[PDB]
């Protein structure tokens, strides 16, 4: 059961030399060749790493990569950091031939100075026990860069029954808004004590707790 | 130029057999290797099963009894057949070059455009619009948030409004989530002055045009 990972995302200004890793879970990556494949939104995957070092034609020779056997981690490196480099990167390894991917790579240029998200929770309306439904609702805006991951909780206990993130889109002030939903039922919504909706945004995470 | 498509239906229903085939151009299959590979929404590619001109195939273990891949060396195509599809299928299917040895691919040059393939069983709904009211208390920012939530419909799209468009400070649409049961949900809110709460309108209107409904709902800052 081979699989891959990718980091959801990077901070990193222009101007500077960035990583990318991805890593094996069962078995070794040092048994198959990685390849990297860039992908700017819009576009189909296109390689940049190729045979675990070389790059395609007309690919500028900084695209370099590695391949570390100690930890079973592969790296994307790209030294002239520039923002024409904002795309989809996913890495290759092969399980019995086996073309599988990570979960993706977003790394963004830093033109605008680190923000930190505000959170805002709503638990489910009086108007949504009449109707036999329950959501906890979690909104989350004015953040950079806009790649979030989200983990609910049920009395401080992990939960993914309705977990529904979704990209987040452009704002009018150049900023990005998260989201993340999850589905309950009303007995559901009754039958715990605290609800609370948590981003790991970069290192640092803002939470709040909303109980019935 | 080496040159790639794929085809086939762009509806499939739950226990049904998905078929596809993608065919080449420029070229031949003699040591040149092709596979099969698809994007899960939201996450990376995966293959599932390879033929070279002769006829020997490579499957993958988890879709091993779903997968039949076949060459028509006459033609010049190779088609893909996936047998029992699953809410899990959701995808769109990629053919890509292979050149290579002894089964593994040493090279993939170029890339199929891809084909759109949806798995659901869900029939056309009207949303059930749900406002949502905020703690209503002055916190540490002076911004009110007061919005609707919007779910279980089908298909795409819906756009939520604000007092007919009256309010735009702080409206920010979204686009839509996927529920697993084959509905859909989508959000709105707008970030009002905490001054300036509790005595004004917020109504949003939503709008669904594959199912017709227009419902207005009116959010409260508390009760």
């Amino acid at each position: 059961n081979f699989m891959l990972t990718q980091p959801h995302s990077v901070s990193e200004s222009p101007g500077k030399t960035v990583t990318i890793s991805c890593t094996g879970s069962s078995g070794s990556i040092a048994s198959n060749y990685v390849q990297w494949y860039q992908q700017r939104p819009g576009s189909a995957p296109t390689t940049v790493i190729y045979e675990d070092n070389q790059r395609p034609s007309g690919v500028p020779d900084r695209f370099s990569g590695s391949i570390d056997s100690s930890s079973n981690s592969a790296s994307l490196t790209i030294s002239g950091l520039r923002t024409e480099d904002e795309a989809d990167y996913y890495c290759q390894s092969y399980d019995s031939g086996i073309w599988v991917f990570g979960g993706g790579t977003k790394l963004t240029v830093l033109g605008q100075p680190k923000a930190a998200p505000s959170v805002t929770l709503f638990p489910p309306s009086s108007e949504e026990l009449q109707a036999n439904k329950a959501t906890l609702v979690c909104l989350i805006s004015d953040f950079y860069p806009g790649a979030v991951t989200v983990a609910w909780k049920a009395d401080s206990s992990p939960v993914k029954a309705g977990v529904e993130t979704t990209t987040p889109s452009k704002q009018s002030n150049n900023k990005y808004a998260a989201s993340s939903y999850l589905s309950l039922t009303p007995e559901q919504w009754k039958s715990h004590r605290s609800y609370s909706c948590q981003v790991t945004h970069e290192g640092s995470t803002v939470e709040k707790t909303v109980a019935p | 130029q080496v040159q790639l498509v794929e085809w086939g239906a762009g509806l499939l229903k739950p226990s049904e057999t998905l078929s596809l085939t993608c065919a080449v151009y420029g070229g031949s299959f003699s040591g040149y290797y092709w596979s099969w590979i698809r994007q899960p929404p939201g996450k990376g590619l995966e293959w599932i099963g390879l033929i070279n001109h002769s006829g020997s195939t490579n499957y993958n273990p988890s879709l091993k009894s779903r997968v039949t891949i076949s060459l028509d060396t006459s033609k010049n195509q190779f088609s893909l057949k996936l047998t029992s599809v699953t809410a899990a299928d959701t995808a769109v299917y990629y053919c890509a070059r292979g050149l290579g040895i002894f089964g593994v691919v040493t090279l993939s040059d170029v890339w199929g455009q891809g084909t759109t393939v949806t798995v659901s069983s869900a029939s056309t709904k009207g949303p059930s619009v749900f406002p949502l009211a905020p703690s209503s208390k002055s916190t540490s920012g002076g911004t009110a948030a007061l919005g609707c939530l919007v779910k279980d419909y089908f298909p795409e799209p819906v756009t939520v409004s604000w007092n007919s468009g009256a309010l735009t400070s702080g409206v920010h649409t979204f686009p839509a989530v996927l529920q697993s049961s084959g509905l859909y949900s989508l959000s709105s809110v707008v970030t009002v002055p905490s001054s300036s709460l509790g005595t004004q309108t917020y109504i949003c209107n939503v709008n669904h045009k594959p199912s017709n409904t227009k419902v207005d709902k009116k959010v409260e800052p508390k009760s």
